[PDB]
């Protein structure tokens, strides 16, 4: 002998949510500009000279 | 020039020999940053980035 059991309408589960994300894109390197060092070199040195 | 002629002038006769050294290496400083140099933004093609 065994109690008897009815099966009722399913309670709710949890709502699964998705989401599209796009990354972000990764920084430039800066491009290498030059200072012209020998040329401020000699000017102390024409300007010590005098 | 007129001012080690001026000073020639005056009669101090400094510059005679040895001494002449100091007009000499300061003539040659100021001939190299006038002629040569380095150029502006107009000549992008500076030899480092080139």
């Amino acid at each position: 002998m065994k109690r008897g059991f009815a099966r009722p309408t399913p309670e709710k589960p949890p709502v699964i949510k998705p989401e599209n994300i796009v990354l972000s894109t990764p920084l430039s390197i800066p491009p290498p500009e030059g200072k012209p060092w020998w040329l401020i070199v000699v000017g102390v040195v024409v300007v010590g000279l005098l | 020039g007129g001012m080690v002629a001026m000073v020639f002038a005056s009669g101090s006769h400094v510059f005679g020999g040895i001494g002449s050294i100091f007009p000499l290496f300061m003539m040659v400083g100021i001939m190299m940053m006038m002629f040569r140099g380095m150029g502006g933004g107009q000549q992008q093609m500076s030899r480092p980035k080139l």
